[PDB]
RNA sequence: AGAGUUAAAUUAUAACUAAGCUGUAAAAAGCCCUAGUUAAAAUAAAAUAACCCACGAAAGUGACUCUAAUAAUCCUGACACACGAUAGCUAGGACCCAAACUGGGAUUAGAUACCCCACUAUGCCUAGCCCUAAACCCAAAUAGUUACAUAACAAAACUA
RNA sequence: GUUUACCAAAAACAUCACCUCUAGCAUUACUAGUAUUAGAGGCAAUGCCUGCCCAGUGACACCAGUUUAACGGCCGCGGUAUU
């Protein structure tokens, strides 16, 4: 997890001359410190967009859009750890990943290379939709345990069979 | 005008709640029973799968927990 | 000026009122805040009679501090007051100056609405 | 969604005075450990502002302060995922007030109703369920037009 | 699981669970513990529930009044829809 410094100036105060001549105090005012989360959350947007991206002034690209998604479904992460009940901003995260998973399939469609850099630098592995979306219930589980477990006996049964016959062939061939 | 049909689907709900109140028990009884008939048609239909399939008895480490009779 | 306490202390002496200043301006610091200014509005009959730390109170002085501190000390700050029986009713709110005034443009005239119902003739 | 606070009223609680108080079209029952005034914690809810029409996807939300925060460089789209008013269930807590049920008192031929009194579940907090409404603005979503043109009423008729 | 060693091993008792009451506390039990605790009891896991009553006798209140998961009780007579 990324650790700001509570002294990181923010970009407000950040690009602007003789801010490092000025004193504690207005170096504090204008810190991380005093800032809100707003701030926080700038400061993240920018760091990342300037270690992920090739071309921070495209903001209208997949890849921006991606990347300024990724800092909210963070920041919104993080607020539902404290928050276990808060329902609006759940859904909020919820759709924030499904937007941010249909830009990463047009994404994958239209560029792959920028897409696999984008998915290895922020952790984001891409599943590919499963078909046949259904609820797993307790008969349907139950079944295909019992089938995949039937399976491999018979396969493993099968394979002790091939190897008797494969020892009583060797040993019948030479006396 | 609608409050006629209103008030036909709204006699007709009512007359279903005291029908299940008044036989209640039957009702908890005969859902019981089908239940029971439920559970042993998946016993059976999972005993079928590794009958066909060459296995003369079930994998080991296998229970077939009930699903149908579970409490409240 | 980011937070502004409406300190409403209990109305005692001189030193007494220098010292609970004093004090609640160094419990300020030690949350990691910087002090802009305080402002005395004077001790005035307060509204209605507030009942706290078991004590009826009929008056009080009230003090106004403005200041920059973290979003994470205020609750600090508003449980230590909470807890000291020289103070009245602490509350800490934005400081009205973060807010800019917005242009007030002024009443819009706004029209009847029509096309409410259908023309057919009644 | 969390944390903190209470202006009005009410009440557990004390003091003075008085005998009724409450109750309805009229009565009866009930309480006379009653009623009025002066002080009074805890719980519940949040007068005017609101002739405002905002926020949220909907349900829903308007006593105050603080933190977090309200997706999509924005088409439609499920049986997939997440929510989902009141009511009800489970465990723990609170209980001023209201009240299903219940027990009395009225009225009635009958009244297991409307009327009055007392009280319970419940409405209140945490966690876990339940997933239903006239969940209706009975008008699907997305970008539009005022061309042709009134079954009736109602919120006018229509395009892709 | 236990019980009438020596005619009865159980449908009896106990039992997890669920309900009641009795107790704000120190040097031998309870207990070197403190109400999510410890005793005096009822019924029996779990699931659906446990409907009415303080009229009598008890127990709290030293009188009213409260208690039935306290001891216990929860109706007659006569005619009627077409036999
Ligand atoms: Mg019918
Ligand atoms: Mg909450
Ligand atoms: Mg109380
Ligand atoms: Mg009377
Ligand atoms: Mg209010
Ligand atoms: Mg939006
Ligand atoms: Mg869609
Ligand atoms: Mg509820
Ligand atoms: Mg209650
Ligand atoms: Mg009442
Ligand atoms: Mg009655
Ligand atoms: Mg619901
Ligand atoms: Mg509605
Ligand atoms: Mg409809
Ligand atoms: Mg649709
Ligand atoms: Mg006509
Ligand atoms: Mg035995
Ligand atoms: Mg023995
Ligand atoms: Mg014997
Ligand atoms: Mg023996
Ligand atoms: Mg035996
Ligand atoms: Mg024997
Ligand atoms: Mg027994
Ligand atoms: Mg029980
Ligand atoms: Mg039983
Ligand atoms: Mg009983
Ligand atoms: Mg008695
Ligand atoms: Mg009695």
């Amino acid at each position: 997890q990324d650790d700001p410094p509570p002294s990181m100036l923010l970009l407000d105060y950040q690009n602007v001359p003789g801010i490092h001549k000025v004193d504690d105090v207005v170096k504090r005012l204008l810190s991380l410190e005093m800032a809100n989360q707003k701030e926080k959350l700038k400061i993240k947007k920018m760091q990342l967009m300037n270690k992920v991206l090739e071309n921070p002034e495209d903001t209208s690209s997949l890849e921006a859009r991606i990347v300024a998604l990724t800092v909210k479904i963070r920041n919104y992460e993080e607020h539902m750890q404290k928050h276990r009940k808060d329902k609006a901003h759940k859904r909020f995260l919820l759709m924030s990943i499904d937007q941010r998973k249909k830009m990463l399939k047009n994404l994958r469609e239209t560029n792959y290379a920028v897409f696999e850099k984008i998915c290895k630098e922020l952790g984001i592995e891409y599943t590919f939709p499963p078909p046949y979306h259904r609820k797993a219930h307790r008969r349907w589980v139950t079944k295909k345990a019992l089938c995949t477990q039937v399976f491999r006996e018979v396969q493993k049964l099968k394979k002790q069979k091939r190897a008797l016959r494969a020892a009583a062939v060797a040993a019948h061939k030479q006396g | 005008k609608n409050i006629l049909k209103i008030r036909r689907r709204k006699m007709n709900h009512h007359k279903y709640r005291k029908l299940v109140k008044r036989t209640r028990f039957l009702r908890r009884k005969v859902r019981e029973g089908r239940l029971r008939q439920k559970q042993v048609k998946f016993e059976r239909d999972l005993k079928r799968i590794w009958q066909k399939a060459g296995l003369k008895e079930a994998p080991a480490g296998w229970q077939t927990p009930k699903i149908y009779l579970k409490n409240q | 000026p980011r937070y502004e306490l409406a300190l409403i202390l209990k109305a005692m002496q001189r030193p007494e009122t220098a010292a609970a200043l004093k004090r609640t301006l160094e419990a300020l610091m030690d949350r990691g805040a910087v002090v802009r200014n305080l402002e005395n509005l004077g001790e005035r009959m307060l509204p209605y009679k507030i009942s706290a730390h078991n004590q009826r109170h009929s008056r009080g002085g009230y003090f106004l501090v403005d200041f920059y501190a973290p979003a994470t000390t205020v609750e600090s700050m508003m449980e230590h007051l909470s807890r000291d029986i020289d103070v009245i009713r602490p509350n800490i709110v934005k400081h009205p100056l973060t807010q800019e005034v917005k242009e007030c443009e002024g009443i819009v005239p706004v029209p009847l609405e029509e096309k409410l119902y259908s023309t057919k003739k009644r």
